[PDB]
């Protein structure tokens, strides 16, 4: 039983620090570094990352926060408090009451299913095609930030970025894709220095920063022909200049058989091959990455070919609008316009770095709406509404599975409790009236963060997507069953 | 958290009472300062020999005397219930709820609990005082103290109660069933099967006189004389002194004519028995044996007090005045051999109903025989709760009452608005210690009998009254068995005077502890 | 908590460990030194536990239950404690596994209830079948005397042992009624039996060569006061100036002594016994009348004289009644042992007797006297109780055998509890083989071989190491011992395991 | 330092106690795992007891014997290493208790070797080959508990009978009469046509592929048909796609077609497809062509139909289809309307001993999970039926050897009787630790299970009985005594044979050490 206590002690001591980090009114934290520095930021991600821990239970919460941030952009402290309170509420049952841990784990599996059903009942429908409705959603990650002034332009960049990746289809044959969108590879932003944020547009295609091998080239091509290749064009290896100039010309003549208007070489391009393809009316781009060829083949359609003599006749330049050598910001660009490219602009490098983390968290809220047209009330409304429904279902729950079940109902009230403690109101008086409010009034009545008195969400909606509530409850049960599964501690190799 | 540390000190005493209540409980060894080993189930002896300093435990000791003096049962019910109320209150003290509003929550829940106790009454005794009717009250009292004697001691105790309790109704002026009305004696040898019930006080002195027993005549007149048997002298001093041998002949012959003249009038009045509370002379035994008067001597003044409540005799400080108002009546006086020693007993047949009886106990081991005497003595005061002050009603026992009160109190918790709902909900949770106590002592699994017990009390009845099971108790068996028994099978129930009075004492005991936020002491 | 229960386990084993070498007739003896500075060595568990005075409350329970065993029965006080404390060790590993102590105690009462039923089945009532009247008690006495230094002389010892029991009423028999006086020196086979009572003869005073030891029917009279001239403490202070009065006060003090002295002659009793020393004055006047007197007699021997000839003790010599006198058939004073010993013979009303023992040393005779007490209890209980059971490993191994088969039909924790109680019964035959020098490892395994062949009477031979039947060894035990031992050991064990906490108050 | 006497015997028990306590909580499927932290600060967690013992740091040299025991156990059986350590733990605890009894450890070791040889002969007199495989399937409970976490678990009652009966007919002679169950078989397909309740069992391998033209008949050559597996397409051959033509190929691909119809093969499988010119030519010959065949499918068909998959045929500049050389024997090839499904049913052939299962469900999202869940399910069934003799688990062997060796110890009656009695009771720790992680009371289910084997084994040696059922195990989910034969929990017998043999070799080496010298 000594290791079971350490799992509770190590998990609570780390989670207790970030209990005050939840909400817009969250209090600041001070972390003194051994080198003499301090951390003034209240973000739970930057605090616990710099805190060195010993017991492995704290390291499990660090990897859980990194995985949770890849799904949702906000609500990092919500998952830690919810997953840490369930273990804290099971402390008297597992230790004092001598309840077997598998009985608790078995009860958390059935409580996870009922928890997801209550969220779907209190959820409200939302139109994903309405551009005006999506502005009030992303606004949760907009306000109290530098992007509040450009929010009108920021929402246009966030919505138009996921429209290219998303695919809307359904049927009973191939199933439902559930609107799978990849923000990482396709929606990856590209920060270009200079320009203006108002001029930032969503570019559909791929972008490359490498310049053109020749200074003077055609600024636009009517029908661009894209040809992809692997092996570079150079004199091969087993009076001399006559053979070297002829060998390169023969390798370039095979490409000119179809007379392409553009030449793309994966490896470097020698100076001998640049003069032969210059008079042919085609641009040559040296040093093209291999990972880009997969994305370039989608915006173009050129088949990947290794040897220069293996080029297939099926290669065409279709599905390419224009080719622009135009220079923006003293840097030569290339415009080849399921995958778009986000072009970010600003007045300095510090502006681009701030928009980066802000736009990623802005699109994470819009992405969660695409997984399903449902929203949940914030400010502790959904957290308390579930706890009220958990106590009503206990009438059929008689048997040993009922005792660990009560630890979940008290854990759902911990999220609104931390907001009241940071608000300054009486936590006993407000939580008692809030729990009785759901038993009579509607489930949509939450708690205001600025005031701290029970109010209806009709005034200020603060509508969070269901994915935030889903992943918070799902990962909390998995984290609770993770520490309860390990009853022993053994060190050494 | 000094108020929390005061609860931790009671927690050490709380675990002591968990092994007390119940037939599967444990007995504690009490070593007296005189070097005597004392082992008993009743915990009032432990708290009496142990002086308490800290107030939180001392209030529980004073609360034990409140339950012990007024009733012979429920001493463990108050100590366990009041100790759990402070344990469940640690969650409210931690959250920041002040101990002032915690007391207000128990006061509102106490009135709601006492109101539901009147609806928990199923059956009621008709006060018939039948041999079979007295078994239902005494059987749960013998339990939780001595195991295996429950069926044996049921018929022995119920026989003596009906002899000392008259049959009357609608009269509350004259009190009945005094504490001293039942005496219990023990002797080495034999067994519990050979034990008998005597209708009067048994005297252990031997019949030194030549008259062993009286005749078969009805209503033998008995006389209780405090003055010793000798020649009539002055009540104040009057010590006979010896001077010369010539006066010795007058002293011997003087006592012969005076005693024979005074005892002749006593035998003519019909008095065949004389009780002498002091020493008896040699010449007194000569005249009483020729007239057929049985000589009985009782040097102990404690036994003469209970004798006056049987035959109605009164002790006479002087000698030679046979007042008829001071004379008693006895049906039969004989001499029986109890435990190998022949002693003169006191009993009667079909007349002059006696208010004092004596139960003769027999056992192989003297150590365990003394514990049986204490279990029966504790069972006497339990009968006192059957009188007019709500002694006819009864509540289901064996843990059946504490489980039903959970669904009743928790229903009013969410219904009553305000901050009092936190203490009301936790007030019903504290009742879970009673079923868990019987489960830990009986070796049953707390993860099986306890959770399945709530499923028996929770049913769906197409009506406005929950019914069809009043009988669900807690299993006291020591052998593995599927399910639990019923209350009707063993007729194990709790009295109304025991349950209702224990609630008011338990609430006031935990209130004083929560009311103390600090202590003030001075140098001795 | 659980710490107090574990502390009580080692307390019961410590008391049990001291009684293990004392189990059995051949077992070792324990040395106990009382605060009285008196050396006491005995193998009887009663006297052992009474002289220890253990302050531990649970260890005192094992002492208190031994007194109850000595009261009802009186035999087996050592084995009842060993069996009671054995359950403490068997239940020790069960406490750490989480098994409640009440479930363990509950399984014992169900096993003992089934064990008592098997005792009546193994008890066969036999009296005149294949046995005679005289040879019945003689064959039982040679069993307890075997493997002893008296085995060669046991032929003459059984005749004196059987006659000592038959000399008393078969309805009421007591071991205290048979007196034993140790005589230092002499041959062991020359001992004789005495019908009356004898004393130590501590009389140190001169006046010998008188009061002959050959009597016909002398009258016995009890003496109280002192008949010698000079008193022990007080005296008479007389101040006279006359020379003739100095001799008068000498006879004046003697005249008051001769008053009660002459009244003894008026009674006409040749035997005078007194708890106080009789000086040379009384024995000188009694020499001419052939009247014997002996002083400094123990109080325990005076009570046997009253029960012998039906005498009485009177304070003075005046009011002595004639019916208080008594007489024997023959009085002979034996010089055996370099000391003269008075004895009575031929008392028909005597409720007690005396058996004289002779040997090479006092320490050798002390082992013979105690080895005889074990044989007397077997001879005494033979006529009292007709239900006997086979002992010496016979019954002990079968009670544990049946509980193993009955546990297979029982489900739950009580299955291993009865098996633990059946295993706890193996300590009784173990210590018997260890205290006898035999190997306990081999005999325990070899005995279980024939024990499973269907015969329940196979015991353990105490003479030569081997397995066999005790029926031919003439090892008999009454049924009341085996029944009360299982009940007393279980009752004492149930009280020890029921103590969660030990509270001790100083003052 | 040098330690001798009984002091080292107590240190060897305490050293192996902490090592054995590591795997006691991980035994059984209900067991729990733990994390192993190194000096760097990293860690890992796994439910396998062999991985934990491999990374376990044992400082005492006495506990290092169990470390080498885990490596030797994995090289042979590879499973059951967790249970081996627990068995050797109780053997050391009971042997140390006999030290106070003045029993020499060699006699204790000798008694364990005699009881081991008798336990081997006892296994052959109880167990036997798999029975009751007709009219019922006991293996249905293995796949049901594995798929209970998926939607298929609801309908798994009907699907379990299809999987168990499948592998029953998959067993073939392999190479020279092996009679074994292969690890690759029963091609799984998907059907979106109807609900999962309507899933039908196909008697043989069903190839998933489409046709080219609807003019050809879907059923031809019912009596016998020869399937010819091909790789390169029948389309006009191309030289290169990178060379420009500035100014035979059809006659080469058409010449091999002449060798097809003349060979009598009515089934042509081409991985790269078939042109339209070679299509109509097959219509007049009633040959059913298939375009874009799967390469992984034809390699299994070649071994099933007796053909040989060849990418290109040359044979010294020769051109032909190798008539009758690659042509296999297939009884019938029929194509029927599957109600929104299209597959090629291959029923009979020379020698196949194969089977197939086509799964049907609501959508493709559910069918993707049904195929992955069937792989991990049947894989346990493959390893279960791989051994010719199987034993039920749940503590049946440990309880049977406890009662059997109890009466067998009477054959000596001198010394080994005390060692055999402790060796038989030492196996009771295995069923006891299973109830600890199952939340059930260990003193109940283990004790009640012993009472059932007591009366059941009385009439077994007498060869006369009325109703006797052995193999009573432990049910961890429901906490009750059930028959493992009807439950269907099986274990390879070679495990326990090598488990009890290896566990003793590690226990003997520990009891034979009376001195430890550490320099």
């Amino acid at each position: 039983r000594q290791a079971q206590i350490s799992n509770i002690t190590a998990a609570k001591a780390v989670a207790d620090v970030i209990r005050t980090c939840l909400g817009p009114k969250a209090m600041l934290k001070m972390l003194l570094d051994p080198m003499g520095g301090l951390v003034l930021t209240n973000d739970g991600h930057a605090i616990l990352r710099e805190i060195d821990v010993a017991h492995p239970a704290a390291k499990s919460m660090l990897e859980l926060s990194r995985t949770q941030d890849e799904e949702v952009g906000d609500g990092t402290t919500t998952v830690i408090i919810l997953a840490g309170e369930i273990l804290a509420q099971c402390a008297p049952y597992l230790i004092e009451k001598n309840i077997h841990p598998v009985i608790i784990i078995q009860a958390l599996k059935k409580a996870l299913t009922d928890a997801l059903e209550v969220i779907k009942q209190v959820s409200k429908p939302v139109d994903v095609e309405n551009d005006a409705a999506m502005k009030k959603l992303i606004q949760a990650s907009i306000g109290t930030k530098y992007v509040i002034h450009w929010s009108e332009k920021m929402c246009e960049l966030a919505l138009d970025a996921v429209k290219t990746v998303r695919k809307d289809l359904g049927q009973t044959v191939e199933g439902e894709p559930n609107f799978e969108i990849d923000i990482k590879r396709y929606v990856r932003v590209e920060k270009i220095p200079g320009g203006d944020v108002l001029d930032s547009r969503v570019l559909k295609g791929v972008l490359l920063n490498k310049d053109v091998v020749h200074p003077k080239m055609s600024r636009h091509i009517e029908n661009p022909r894209v040809v992809l290749l692997d092996c570079p064009l150079e004199y091969k290896k087993g009076r001399i200049l006559q053979i070297e100039e002829e060998q390169v010309q023969l390798m370039c003549e095979q490409i000119l058989a179809v007379r392409p208007t553009l030449v793309i070489t994966e490896k470097g391009v020698s100076d001998l091959a640049q003069h032969y393809l210059l008079k042919g009316g085609c641009s040559v781009l040296r040093r093209v990455k291999k990972s880009d060829n997969n994305r370039i083949a989608r915006v173009t359609g050129a088949t990947i070919v290794n040897r220069v003599e293996d080029l297939k006749e099926s290669d065409v330049g279709t599905n390419c609008g224009l080719f622009k050598v135009e220079m923006i910001g003293d840097e030569y660009f290339s415009f080849l316009d399921k995958a778009c490219t986000i072009m970010l602009r600003g007045g300095s490098k510090d502006i681009l770095n701030e928009i980066d983390r802000n736009l990623q968290d802005a699109m994470a809220v819009a992405r969660n709406v695409m997984l399903s047209p449902s929203l949940s009330p914030g400010g502790g409304a959904t957290e308390m509404a579930v706890s009220v429904k958990l106590a009503e279902k206990a009438k059929q729950l008689e048997g040993i599975q009922q005792w660990p079940y009560q630890a979940v109902a008290d854990a759902m009230e911990c999220i609104p409790r931390t907001l009241i403690q940071n608000a300054g109101g009486d936590p006993i008086r407000l939580l008692s009236q809030l729990r009785a409010k759901h038993a009579q009034g509607n489930f949509t009545t939450g708690i205001d963060g600025d005031k701290g008195k029970i109010v209806d969400m009709v005034s200020y909606g603060i509508w969070e997507p269901e994915v935030i509530k889903q992943q918070s409850v799902k990962t909390a049960i998995e984290s609770a069953c993770l520490l309860l599964r390990v009853d022993d501690i053994v060190s050494g190799v | 958290g000094q108020i929390i540390k005061s609860i931790a000190a009671i927690r050490e005493l709380h675990q002591m009472c968990l092994t007390s209540m119940g037939p599967c409980g444990r007995n504690k060894i009490i070593v007296n300062h005189l070097g005597k080993i004392i082992i008993t189930n009743d915990a009032a002896t432990m708290l009496r020999e142990l002086d308490i300093v800290h107030p939180a435990v001392k209030v529980l000791v004073m609360a034990t005397e409140q339950q012990k003096i007024d009733m012979g049962d429920g001493t463990n019910l108050v100590m366990i219930l009041a100790g759990e109320l402070l344990n469940v209150s640690e969650k409210l003290i931690s959250m920041g709820l002040s101990a002032v509003e915690i007391i207000q929550g128990y006061n509102m829940a106490r009135k709601f609990t006492l109101k539901e106790l009147d609806e928990m009454v199923v059956g009621e005794i008709t006060d018939k005082n039948d041999k079979n009717e007295l078994l239902k009250m005494i059987k749960p009292v013998i339990s939780s103290k001595k195991y295996g004697s429950e069926d044996i001691l049921s018929e022995l105790v119920s026989e003596a109660v009906s002899h000392v309790l008259p049959v009357a109704q609608q009269a509350g002026e004259i009190p009945y069933f005094n504490v001293d009305s039942i005496r219990v004696v023990k002797i080495m040898g034999g067994s519990l099967s050979n034990s008998t019930v005597i209708k009067g006080m048994v005297f252990n002195r031997e019949p030194e006189g030549h008259v062993k027993s009286l005749s078969e005549d009805k209503k033998h007149k008995v006389a209780v004389f405090t003055c010793p048997l000798d020649i009539a002298n002055t009540e104040t001093k009057g010590t006979v002194l010896l001077h010369n041998a010539q006066e010795m002949l007058d002293f011997s012959k003087g006592e012969e004519k005076q005693i024979d003249a005074m005892m002749k009038e006593i035998a003519d009045m019909g008095v065949e028995c004389i009780v002498a509370g002091a020493g008896v002379g040699e010449l007194a035994l000569h005249y009483l044996n020729r007239y057929g008067i049985l000589v009985l001597k009782v040097p102990s003044k404690f036994e003469l007090r209970r004798l006056c409540r049987v035959c109605g005799a009164t002790p006479l400080p002087r000698l030679g005045a046979p007042t008829p108002e001071e004379l008693g009546l006895v049906e039969t006086v004989k001499t029986m051999e109890i435990g190998g020693d022949r002693v003169t007993v006191f009993k009667q047949e079909q007349g002059e109903i006696s208010r004092t009886s004596t139960i003769i106990l027999r056992g192989a081991t003297q150590n365990n025989l003394d514990d049986i005497e204490r279990a029966i003595d504790d069972g006497v005061a339990a009968v006192k709760g059957l009188m007019k002050p709500s002694g006819g009603k009864l509540l289901p026992g064996a843990g059946a009452t504490e489980i039903e009160l959970i669904s009743r109190i928790t229903k009013y918790g969410e219904r009553t608005p305000g901050l009092l709902q936190l203490a009301i909900k936790q007030f019903a949770v504290a009742f879970e210690v009673v079923p868990r106590t019987l489960a830990e002592t009986a070796g049953l699994d707390v993860n099986e009998v306890l959770p399945n017990l709530y499923a028996a009390h929770n049913v769906t009845e197409p009506g406005a009254v929950k019914t069809d099971h009043l009988y669900k108790g807690v299993d006291i068996d020591g052998e593995s068995d599927e399910g639990v028994k019923d209350i009707r099978e063993e007729n194990i129930y709790d009295m109304l005077a025991t349950k209702k009075f224990a609630i008011n004492v338990a609430t006031e005991a935990a209130t004083t502890v929560l009311s103390i936020d600090q202590i003030i002491m001075a140098k001795k | 908590g659980k710490g107090q229960i574990i502390s009580n386990i080692n307390a019961c084993v410590a008391v049990q460990e001291a009684l293990k070498p004392t189990l059995g007739p051949l077992g070792s003896d324990i040395l106990i030194v009382t605060s009285n500075q008196k050396t006491t060595i005995s193998n009887d568990g009663a006297t052992i536990l009474k002289l220890l005075d253990v302050v531990h409350p649970a260890a005192k329970t094992l002492v208190d239950i031994s007194r109850a065993q000595d009261a009802e029965v009186g035999d087996g006080t050592t084995s009842v404690t060993i069996l009671a404390g054995e359950l403490m060790k068997e239940a020790k590993p069960f406490l750490e596994e989480g098994i409640s102590s009440h479930l363990i105690m509950k399984g014992y009462r169900k096993a003992v209830s089934l064990a008592v039923e098997k005792i009546n089945e193994l008890a066969v009532d036999i009296t005149s079948e294949k046995s005679s009247g005289r040879e019945l008690l003689e064959r039982c006495a040679r069993t307890a005397m075997s493997s002893k230094l008296i085995h060669n002389n046991a032929d003459f010892f059984v005749k004196m042992c059987v006659d000592a029991v038959l000399s008393l009423d078969r309805n009421d028999l007591d071991d205290k009624l048979i007196g034993i006086k140790k005589i230092p020196g002499g041959a062991m086979e020359e001992s004789l039996f005495i019908n009356g009572v004898a004393f130590k003869k501590t009389f140190s005073y001169a006046g010998f060569e008188q009061q002959p030891k050959k009597f016909n029917n002398p009258k016995i009279l009890s003496l109280n006061v002192e008949l010698e001239l000079k008193a022990e403490k007080d005296n008479a202070e007389v101040r006279v100036e006359h020379v003739e009065d100095y001799q008068a006060i000498v006879d004046a003090e003697w005249q008051l002594i001769f008053e009660k002295l002459r009244q003894v002659e008026e009674t006409g009793a040749n035997i005078v016994l007194s708890k106080l020393p009789i000086g040379d004055l009384a024995t000188q006047f009694f020499a001419d009348r052939n009247i014997f007197c002996a002083g400094r007699v123990s109080a325990d021997d005076m009570n046997r004289v009253i029960q012998a000839v039906g005498g009485s003790i009177q304070s003075t010599t005046s009011d002595i009644k004639p019916e208080h006198l008594g007489t024997c058939a023959l009085f002979e004073e034996m010089q055996i042992g370099s000391e003269r010993y008075n004895l009575f013979q031929g008392c028909p009303q005597a409720k007690t007797c005396t058996l004289l023992l002779r040997g090479g040393a006092e320490q050798v005779i002390a082992e013979v006297e105690r080895s005889l007490h074990d044989a007397i209890m077997i001879v005494k209980r033979a006529l009292q109780n007709k239900l006997i059971v086979a002992g010496g490993g016979a019954t002990e191994m079968e009670v544990s055998k049946c509980l193993r088969d009955y546990s297979k039909t029982i489900a739950g924790k009580q299955q291993m509890i009865i098996n633990a109680f059946a295993k706890a019964l193996e300590v009784i035959p173990r210590q018997l083989c260890e205290n006898a020098g035999f190997d306990a490892i081999e005999i325990l395994n070899k005995l279980r071989l024939a024990h499973s062949k269907g015969e329940k009477w196979y015991g353990v031979v105490f003479e030569t190491e081997n397995i066999g039947d005790n029926f031919a060894k003439f090892v008999w035990e009454p049924a009341l011992v085996k029944i009360n031992a299982l009940n007393s050991a279980t009752e004492a064990t149930n009280l020890i395991l029921s103590v969660d906490e030990t509270i001790t108050n100083k003052g | 330092e040098k330690i001798s006497g009984d002091d080292i015997r107590n240190q060897n028990v305490l050293a192996t106690m902490a090592v054995a306590n590591v795997v006691k909580s991980s035994l059984g499927p209900v067991g729990l795992d733990k994390m192993l932290v190194d000096d760097i600060g990293d860690f890992t967690v796994t439910n396998d007891g062999a991985t934990i013992l491999s990374l376990l740091d044992v400082q005492h040299p006495a506990g290092k014997i169990l470390v080498e025991l885990a490596q030797q156990q994995d090289r042979e059986i590879g499973d059951g290493t967790t249970s081996v350590v627990i068995i050797a733990s109780e053997l050391l605890k009971r042997a140390n208790e006999l030290v106070k009894n003045k029993i020499h450890p060699t006699t204790i070791i000798t008694g364990f070797r005699v009881a081991l040889r008798e336990a081997i002969r006892f296994i052959n007199e109880v167990l036997s080959t798999s029975v009751d495989t007709l009219g019922k399937e006991t293996l249905i409970n293995i796949a049901k508990t594995s798929m209970s976490s998926k939607i298929i678990g609801a309908d798994s009652d009907f699907f379990s009978n299809m999987v168990v009966d499948a592998l029953l007919a998959v067993k073939t002679q392999n190479s020279k009469g092996e009679i074994k169950y292969p690890v690759k078989a029963v091609n799984v397909l998907k059907a979106h046509g109807k609900s999962a309740t309507e899933s039908l069992l196909v008697p043989g391998y069903a190839l998933n592929c489409t046709v080219a033209s609807q003019a050809m008949p879907k059923r031809i050559a019912g009596g016998n048909v020869k399937i010819a597996c091909l790789d390169l397409n029948l389309q006009k051959a191309r030289m290169a796609m990178g060379v420009q033509i500035n100014i035979r190929e059809a006659g080469i691909v058409l010449e091999r077609v002449k060798k097809i119809i003349d060979a009598g093969a009515q089934v042509v499988l081409t991985t790269k497809g078939i042109d339209d010119l070679c299509l109509k030519e097959f219509v007049e010959a009633k040959i059913m062509g298939v375009r874009r065949c799967k390469k992984e499918d034809l390699r299994r068909i070649a071994r099933a139909t007796g053909a040989t998959l060849v990418s290109s045929m040359s044979n010294l500049e020769g051109e032909e289809t190798f008539e009758s050389s690659y042509l296999g024997l297939c009884d019938e090839v029929v194509q029927a309307k599957f109600s929104d499904d299209e597959c090629i049913l291959i029923k009979g052939t020379s020698k196949h001993s194969s089977s197939s299962i086509i799964l049907r469900g609501a959508n493709d999202y559910s069918l993707d999970e049904m195929e992955r869940s069937l792989h991990d399910s049947l894989s346990v069934v493959k390893r279960t039926l791989e051994s010719g003799n199987v034993v039920p688990g749940g503590g049946c062997v440990e309880a049977a050897l406890n009662i059997y060796l109890d009466n067998f110890a009477t054959t000596v009656g001198s010394r080994e009787q005390l060692a055999i009695a402790e060796f038989a009771a030492a196996l009771l720790i295995i069923p006891k630790t299973l109830a600890v992680n199952a939340a059930k009371d260990s003193s109940e289910l283990v004790a009640k299970l012993r009472s059932y084997h007591a009366a059941s084994q009385m009439a077994k040696p007498e060869d006369v009985k009325r109703r006797s059922y052995r193999n009573y195990g432990l049910d961890l989910i429901r906490g009750k005594i059930v028959d493992e034969i009807h439950a269907g929990v099986l274990e390879p017998t070679i495990s326990k044979v090598k488990s009890l043999k290896s566990a003793l070799e590690a226990c003997v080496a520990i009891l034979r050490i009376d001195t430890m010298i550490t320099v």
